[PDB]
RNA sequence: GGGCCUGACUGCGAGGCCUGCAAGCCGAGCAGGGGCGAAAGCCGGGCCUAGUGAACCGGUGGUCCCGUGUGGAAGGGCCAU
RNA sequence: GGAUGACCCCAGGCGGUAGGGGAGCGUUCCCGAUGCCGAUGAAGGCCGACCCGCGAGGGCGGCUGGAGGUAAGGGAAGUGC
RNA sequence: GUGGAGCCUGGGAGUGAGGGCGCGAGCGAUAACGUCCGCGUCCGAGCGCGGGAACAACCGAGACCGCCAGCUAAGGCCCCC
RNA sequence: CUGUUGGGAAGCAGCGCCAGAGAGGGUGAAAGCCCCGUAGGCGAAAGGUGGGGGGAUAGGUGAGGGUACCCGAGUACCCCGUGGUUCGUGGAGCCAUGGGGGAAUCUGGGCGGACCACCGCCUAAGGCUAAGUACUCCGGGUGACCGAUAGCGCACCAGUACCGUGAGGGAAAGGUGAAAAGAACCCCGGGAGGGGAGUGAAAUAGAGCCUGAAACCGUGGGCUUACAAGCAGUCACGGCCCCGAGGGGUUGUGGCGUGCCUAUUGAAGCAUGAGCCGGCGACUCACGGUCGUGGGCGAGCUUAAGCCGUUGAGGCGGAGGCGUAGGGAAACCGAGUCCGAACAGGGCGCAGCGGCCGCAAAGUCCGCGGCCGUGGACCCGAAACCGGGC
RNA sequence: GGGGGGAACCUGGGGAACUGAAACAUCUCAGUACCCAGAGGAGAGGAAAGAGAAAUCGACUCCCUGAGUAGCGGCGAGCGA
């Protein structure tokens, strides 16, 4: 018996297509042009969600610097004396903390003073 | 080995039958497999690049025309060229072990035999040739339809009447084949046709 | 049991390789042949269990041996097969070549030669050759070797 | 079609009971003015084919 | 340097070196018949490593294995070159 | 562990071209099928932010469409761009 | 020394254009992103990740998946960062 | 047959009936019983056939003994040159014959692989001869055959249109609906086209007609954009719009970021290929081999062509094949054998698990799978070579 | 009575090359493709101046097998009773 392409093609097709949804000119409209941009975009997303954690990271360290500065240490000062007094509360809740609370931020750099 | 209910005007006696004891389902698949295949008739067939009906011309130049480089329009790059490894008439059949099929074979019955589900007669009595008739019998025979049944006799009258019930699949004796059998739920023969059953596991 | 009940055994039926179709299949593109050179084109390499890249082959360079023949053919003359007397056990009175031939121990056109591997049985062994051991061996059990020409 | 015997390998080779392909040893066909008695005599023995040769010659004997 | 000599053996060959193959290389020991030596022993060419060429086809000497109905023969095989 | 992949627990491996092996998905067709799903709507098309699956895919829902489709389990290939 | 160790038999391969770097030589001119071998390494196939401004093979390190958690490597900590 | 839903019943429901017929195709949807059929039967005045039955006719028919008349001529035969055969000059016979020479009539002649002898086989140089075998323009039956880029080149007015001086090359192009009920009439328009009306179950089924994807083009709406550096995405946050501790759309800013494929030591690479979309497009099949694997039987295993049966039924058939012994160039011997003087040494060979019973196994058969040989052998591509024509 | 036609099949008279031999000439492809003559529903062949070892068989044709055997072969590739 013969076994012709019939449906099959076209519904693989169509399953990149709508994947490619908003991408630009024929990124959106063309196959071939939208396998390639998802091709892309797949590697991206895997190194970017690898590079979110970093990033943000980097943005708590920030934040944590300048309240630091606030009270006359910088944060790798800060960050030894937390390790010294034993804390370990995070630079994601550190930050926030510095932010929401800086009566307890302040309390936490008396610690950190205290421990060296 | 197995009891065999028997149906006679003196009542359901019983035959003893030297069946298989072991029913071995790989081997009635292969036997299955060998008589869907042999009766296969092989008969789809395509055109080569050789045998579609167009010149064997070269299309156009080999080179400076811009474009991709052809022979003849018969080859299977060509809408409408010729196929690639395309189906050509071809015998499927092939030599099953004798050994294979006669045991396939007792164990198709024995099967049959273990469920409960074979039955053997000594006489139709009242059918001669009306499918009418042959219900009646199959009546009190416990043959109501609501199982699928391969009759197995040598009478041709018996044959011709139960022939047209959806749920009657008939063989002559000589006819016994596993397929049939599996592809039924009951299993009817006469005494005749057991006869010569026995005569070919042997 | 019924036609949905059959299967084969597990590993009765594998499925085939196919390649060139597609990168996860492990088996795309090159469809397993490698890159370039002979041996991936369509129709291949010569003949591997001879050829040799062009040097003298390994076969074409060791010495003929031996009587090959020449027309008209084969001299026909007399053949014979052995068997042994271990074969021989399975039988009662009288053992013939016609006999053996039938229980396929012997082979039609070839005359019969009893050979000695096994133990002799008080049999009439009729056969167109006996080797020394089967003679001692058939004599001493109280069997009788018939000689036929 | 079936395949066809090699005639040059049936000339040359045999396949033993236990399927080794031995051969006649090479290099006394002429030149042996010189050679020693122990080269003659040792050149007159049959040797067993090193086994990757042995396999291709075997497959150009299938019906021995 | 001299004496006697032909082992510059025949039939084999445990065991190895080398090595893709095929080749190449070393070889104690047993038998036959020898050489030299009182003997122990040595001798299967040459202090050693180059001096060489697989097959196929054909010549020659031997062998007396095959011999196309049979006996021969033709022509082959085998051993040596 | 329990007893034979019932599932759980602990540990360890899991970059990959040529390439070797394994397990699956889907397409056409046959048995299953004188069956079963179908005008209270088949196949195909268009949607979906929902469900299942690692994935190939499979469901389900709405719209279109207007007459076909085909299960568990197996079989065969003009089988996936 | 229990390791995706080793050995035996057999089925299937692919490869037989390498390249950079370190060290050891030859060739070259104590030239070449030169060339030809040896030992090792990496790229090839890790054009995946951090550092080196950018950069296959230099330094760091062998990416099963997820986390808006923690410790480090080379390299960094004036601002871009 | 009735009821019922429906444009329509064959669907569903009630109650029946036929069947040597429940193959299949129709009918407004899915029907054994409505139609065409199917099973089972029946049928030729005329022409064709007639291999079967019957009848003619042609033709067919003894034994000794003697006689030695006849028994296929430029033939046999030999030589030369070639062909055929498995035979390529080979030890080269046989069969055929272009050249030369050239018989005999059975006590004649040819053959059994040079040749000779022996022993046999056959009767050359005249002719005919059914059947069993091949093929498929034609008709029919049937498909784990195609279904409009498929299947014949052609489903259709195709060997046409068109191309070529000619030989020759050689397309595309199927589908309204159940029924034409194929839209009277009015309105804008020169017409085309449309808007109403009307038909229809349905009219984005309206003839440029089933379904109606994609590229491509346009109208409307949401978000967004004129200080901005870009393989076009991705991660984050915020704004707006939408659907109702959530989600979808959009993207302002910030972080990161060198297309795909191919070929390469190495490509984003300024190395190859691709305008985009849709459809067609490349590892197969037969036979043999080798190994693995699922079964059958096991010192055995297995049939081939056929024959009989069946009409999607299987069986019969042992001729033959592989295996059961090897070694040797062979004669030959044989659990051995070959080299050899060897009784030497060496090469190649030789020897199940349980309690008579299971089980397992040599081997072999069939299925499946990998790979190999033979074929075009994964697909496409030369420049060329040859034949017959134009 | 002939003439001319007929898809394929058949017989006879002529008869390549690519290709294979990993070059090529003998060899192969192949007495194939093709040209020509003729036959007919078939055609050819056919009633032993046979076979070839069986003290044997008994026209011819065709299928299976014998058998990839016997042999043939730049004893190569291959060919093949
Ligand atoms: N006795 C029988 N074979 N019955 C078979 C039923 C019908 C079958 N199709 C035939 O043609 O006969
Ligand atoms: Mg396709
Ligand atoms: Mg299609
Ligand atoms: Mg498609
Ligand atoms: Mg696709
Ligand atoms: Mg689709
Ligand atoms: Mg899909
Ligand atoms: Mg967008
Ligand atoms: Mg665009
Ligand atoms: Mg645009
Ligand atoms: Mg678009
Ligand atoms: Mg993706
Ligand atoms: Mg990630
Ligand atoms: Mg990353
Ligand atoms: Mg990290
Ligand atoms: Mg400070
Ligand atoms: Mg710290
Ligand atoms: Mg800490
Ligand atoms: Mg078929
Ligand atoms: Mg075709
Ligand atoms: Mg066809
Ligand atoms: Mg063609
Ligand atoms: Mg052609
Ligand atoms: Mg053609
Ligand atoms: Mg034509
Ligand atoms: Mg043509
Ligand atoms: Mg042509
Ligand atoms: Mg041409
Ligand atoms: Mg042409
Ligand atoms: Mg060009
Ligand atoms: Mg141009
Ligand atoms: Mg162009
Ligand atoms: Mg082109
Ligand atoms: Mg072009
Ligand atoms: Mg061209
Ligand atoms: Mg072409
Ligand atoms: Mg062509
Ligand atoms: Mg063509
Ligand atoms: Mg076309
Ligand atoms: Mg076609
Ligand atoms: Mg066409
Ligand atoms: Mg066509
Ligand atoms: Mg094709
Ligand atoms: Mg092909
Ligand atoms: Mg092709
Ligand atoms: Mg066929
Ligand atoms: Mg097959
Ligand atoms: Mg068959
Ligand atoms: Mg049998
Ligand atoms: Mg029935
Ligand atoms: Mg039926
Ligand atoms: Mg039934
Ligand atoms: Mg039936
Ligand atoms: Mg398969
Ligand atoms: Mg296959
Ligand atoms: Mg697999
Ligand atoms: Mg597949
Ligand atoms: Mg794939
Ligand atoms: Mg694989
Ligand atoms: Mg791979
Ligand atoms: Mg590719
Ligand atoms: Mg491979
Ligand atoms: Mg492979
Ligand atoms: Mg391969
Ligand atoms: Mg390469
Ligand atoms: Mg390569
Ligand atoms: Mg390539
Ligand atoms: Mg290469
Ligand atoms: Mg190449
Ligand atoms: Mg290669
Ligand atoms: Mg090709
Ligand atoms: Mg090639
Ligand atoms: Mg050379
Ligand atoms: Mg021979
Ligand atoms: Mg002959
Ligand atoms: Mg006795
Ligand atoms: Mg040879
Ligand atoms: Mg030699
Ligand atoms: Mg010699
Ligand atoms: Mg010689
Ligand atoms: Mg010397
Ligand atoms: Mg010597
Ligand atoms: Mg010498
Ligand atoms: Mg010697
Ligand atoms: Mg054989
Ligand atoms: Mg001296
Ligand atoms: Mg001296
Ligand atoms: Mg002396
Ligand atoms: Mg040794
Ligand atoms: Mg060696
Ligand atoms: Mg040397
Ligand atoms: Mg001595
Ligand atoms: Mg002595
Ligand atoms: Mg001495
Ligand atoms: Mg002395
Ligand atoms: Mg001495
Ligand atoms: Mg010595
Ligand atoms: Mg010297
Ligand atoms: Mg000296
Ligand atoms: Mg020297
Ligand atoms: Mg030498
Ligand atoms: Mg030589
Ligand atoms: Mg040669
Ligand atoms: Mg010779
Ligand atoms: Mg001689
Ligand atoms: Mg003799
Ligand atoms: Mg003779
Ligand atoms: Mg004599
Ligand atoms: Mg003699
Ligand atoms: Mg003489
Ligand atoms: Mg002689
Ligand atoms: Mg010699
Ligand atoms: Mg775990
Ligand atoms: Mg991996
Ligand atoms: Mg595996
Ligand atoms: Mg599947
Ligand atoms: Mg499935
Ligand atoms: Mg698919
Ligand atoms: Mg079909
Ligand atoms: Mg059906
Ligand atoms: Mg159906
Ligand atoms: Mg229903
Ligand atoms: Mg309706
Ligand atoms: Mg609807
Ligand atoms: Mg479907
Ligand atoms: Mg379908
Ligand atoms: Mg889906
Ligand atoms: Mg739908
Ligand atoms: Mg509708
Ligand atoms: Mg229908
Ligand atoms: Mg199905
Ligand atoms: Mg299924
Ligand atoms: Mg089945
Ligand atoms: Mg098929
Ligand atoms: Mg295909
Ligand atoms: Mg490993
Ligand atoms: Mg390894
Ligand atoms: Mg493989
Ligand atoms: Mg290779
Ligand atoms: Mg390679
Ligand atoms: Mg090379
Ligand atoms: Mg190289
Ligand atoms: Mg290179
Ligand atoms: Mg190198
Ligand atoms: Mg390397
Ligand atoms: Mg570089
Ligand atoms: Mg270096
Ligand atoms: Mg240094
Ligand atoms: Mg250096
Ligand atoms: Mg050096
Ligand atoms: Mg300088
Ligand atoms: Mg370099
Ligand atoms: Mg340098
Ligand atoms: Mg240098
Ligand atoms: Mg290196
Ligand atoms: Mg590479
Ligand atoms: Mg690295
Ligand atoms: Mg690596
Ligand atoms: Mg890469
Ligand atoms: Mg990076
Ligand atoms: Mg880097
Ligand atoms: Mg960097
Ligand atoms: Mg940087
Ligand atoms: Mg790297
Ligand atoms: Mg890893
Ligand atoms: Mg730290
Ligand atoms: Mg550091
Ligand atoms: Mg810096
Ligand atoms: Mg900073
Ligand atoms: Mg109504
Ligand atoms: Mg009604
Ligand atoms: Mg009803
Ligand atoms: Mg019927
Ligand atoms: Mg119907
Ligand atoms: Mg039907
Ligand atoms: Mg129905
Ligand atoms: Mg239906
Ligand atoms: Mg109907
Ligand atoms: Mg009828
Ligand atoms: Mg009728
Ligand atoms: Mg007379
Ligand atoms: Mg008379
Ligand atoms: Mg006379
Ligand atoms: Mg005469
Ligand atoms: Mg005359
Ligand atoms: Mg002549
Ligand atoms: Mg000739
Ligand atoms: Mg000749
Ligand atoms: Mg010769
Ligand atoms: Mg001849
Ligand atoms: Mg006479
Ligand atoms: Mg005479
Ligand atoms: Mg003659
Ligand atoms: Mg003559
Ligand atoms: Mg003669
Ligand atoms: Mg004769
Ligand atoms: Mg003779
Ligand atoms: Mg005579
Ligand atoms: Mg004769
Ligand atoms: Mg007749
Ligand atoms: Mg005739
Ligand atoms: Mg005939
Ligand atoms: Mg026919
Ligand atoms: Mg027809
Ligand atoms: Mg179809
Ligand atoms: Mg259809
Ligand atoms: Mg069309
Ligand atoms: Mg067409
Ligand atoms: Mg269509
Ligand atoms: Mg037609
Ligand atoms: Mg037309
Ligand atoms: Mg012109
Ligand atoms: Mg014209
Ligand atoms: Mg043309
Ligand atoms: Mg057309
Ligand atoms: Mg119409
Ligand atoms: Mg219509
Ligand atoms: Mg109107
Ligand atoms: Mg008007
Ligand atoms: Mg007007
Ligand atoms: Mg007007
Ligand atoms: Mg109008
Ligand atoms: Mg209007
Ligand atoms: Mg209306
Ligand atoms: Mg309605
Ligand atoms: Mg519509
Ligand atoms: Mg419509
Ligand atoms: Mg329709
Ligand atoms: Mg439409
Ligand atoms: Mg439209
Ligand atoms: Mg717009
Ligand atoms: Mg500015
Ligand atoms: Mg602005
Ligand atoms: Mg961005
Ligand atoms: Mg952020
Ligand atoms: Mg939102
Ligand atoms: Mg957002
Ligand atoms: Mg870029
Ligand atoms: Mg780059
Ligand atoms: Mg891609
Ligand atoms: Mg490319
Ligand atoms: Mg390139
Ligand atoms: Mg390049
Ligand atoms: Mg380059
Ligand atoms: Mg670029
Ligand atoms: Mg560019
Ligand atoms: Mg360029
Ligand atoms: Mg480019
Ligand atoms: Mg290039
Ligand atoms: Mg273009
Ligand atoms: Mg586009
Ligand atoms: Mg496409
Ligand atoms: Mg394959
Ligand atoms: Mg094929
Ligand atoms: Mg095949
Ligand atoms: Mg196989
Ligand atoms: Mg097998
Ligand atoms: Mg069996
Ligand atoms: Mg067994
Ligand atoms: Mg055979
Ligand atoms: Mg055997
Ligand atoms: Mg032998
Ligand atoms: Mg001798
Ligand atoms: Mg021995
Ligand atoms: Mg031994
Ligand atoms: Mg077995
Ligand atoms: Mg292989
Ligand atoms: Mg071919
Ligand atoms: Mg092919
Ligand atoms: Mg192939
Ligand atoms: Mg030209
Ligand atoms: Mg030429
Ligand atoms: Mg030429
Ligand atoms: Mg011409
Ligand atoms: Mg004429
Ligand atoms: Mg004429
Ligand atoms: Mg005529
Ligand atoms: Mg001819
Ligand atoms: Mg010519
Ligand atoms: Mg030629
Ligand atoms: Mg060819
Ligand atoms: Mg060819
Ligand atoms: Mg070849
Ligand atoms: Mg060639
Ligand atoms: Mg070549
Ligand atoms: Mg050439
Ligand atoms: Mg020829
Ligand atoms: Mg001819
Ligand atoms: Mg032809
Ligand atoms: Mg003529
Ligand atoms: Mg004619
Ligand atoms: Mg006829
Ligand atoms: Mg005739
Ligand atoms: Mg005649
Ligand atoms: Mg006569
Ligand atoms: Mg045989
Ligand atoms: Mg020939």
């Amino acid at each position: 018996p013969r076994a012709k392409t019939g449906v099959v093609r076209r519904r693989k097709h169509k399953k990149i297509l709508k994947l490619a949804k908003g991408y630009w000119g024929l990124r959106s409209k063309s196959f071939r042009k939208a396998r390639e941009t998802l091709f892309a975009a797949g590697n991206y997303a895997y190194a970017h969600r690898k590079r979110r954690k970093r990033d943000f990271r980097r943005l708590w360290i920030v934040r944590i610097n300048a309240a630091c500065r606030q009270h006359g240490l910088n944060y790798s000062t800060f960050i030894h004396g937390l390790k010294k007094a034993g804390i370990e509360v995070d630079r994601k809740n550190l930050a926030d903390l510095a932010v929401r609370e800086p009566q307890v931020f302040a309390e936490l750099v008396e610690r950190a003073k205290a421990a060296q | 080995v197995y009891q065999i209910p028997v149906l006679s005007p003196s009542g359901r006696r019983e035959l003893a039958a030297d069946l298989p004891a072991e029913i071995n389902p790989h081997l009635l698949w292969e036997v299955v497999r060998w008589q869907l295949a042999k009766r296969r008739r092989g008969t789809a067939s395509t055109k080569t690049r050789g045998e579609v009906a167009y010149s064997g011309r070269k299309i156009w130049p080999q080179k400076h025309t811009g474009r991709a480089r052809h022979g003849d329009i018969g080859a299977p790059i060509f809408v409408g060229g010729g196929v690639v490894f395309g189906p050509k008439p071809r015998d499927y059949s092939y030599t099953l072990p004798k050994k294979v099929r006669k045991k396939g074979l007792a164990m198709a019955v024995a099967d049959r035999a273990r469920e409960g589900k074979l039955l053997l007669v000594e006489a139709f009595a009242g059918v001669n040739g009306k499918t009418k008739e042959f219900l009646a019998w199959a009546k009190e025979a416990g043959l109501d339809g609501s199982e699928s049944v391969l009759l197995v006799t040598g009478n041709e009258l018996v044959r011709r009447a139960a022939r047209n019930l959806p749920w009657v699949v008939t063989l002559a004796p000589e006819g016994l084949n596993v397929y049939d059998i599996v592809r039924t739920e009951r299993l009817v023969m006469d005494l005749d046709a057991w006869e010569v059953f026995q005569n070919r596991i042997g | 049991m019924k036609l949905s009940d059959l299967r084969p055994n597990p590993g009765a039926n594998k499925r085939r390789k196919r390649v060139g179709r597609g990168p996860g299949s492990g088996h795309g593109k090159t469809a397993t042949r490698g890159h370039k050179g002979q041996k991936s084109r369509s129709g291949g390499l010569k003949d591997p269990r001879r050829f040799e890249g062009g040097r003298s082959t390994t076969l074409m360079r060791l010495p003929k041996r031996g009587m090959q023949g020449q027309v008209p053919g084969e001299i026909k003359r007399p053949r014979y097969q052995g068997v042994n007397l271990k074969d021989l056990a399975r039988f009662e009175g009288e053992v013939t070549p016609e006999l053996l031939v039938r229980a396929g121990l012997l082979k039609k056109g070839y005359r019969l030669k009893i050979l000695g591997e096994g133990e002799a049985k008080p049999l009439k062994v009729v056969a167109h050759a006996f080797s020394k051991s089967a003679l001692e061996k058939l004599k001493a059990a109280g069997g009788e070797p018939v000689l036929l020409e | 079609p079936k395949m066809k015997t090699h005639k040059g390998a049936k000339k040359r080779v045999k396949i033993t009971a236990s399927g080794k392909v031995v051969a006649m040893k090479t290099g006394k066909r002429h030149l042996n003015w010189q050679k020693s008695g122990k080269e003659i005599r040792q050149k007159g023995r049959k040797f067993v084919l090193a086994k990757p040769e042995a396999e291709r010659i075997k497959l150009l004997l299938p019906y021995e």
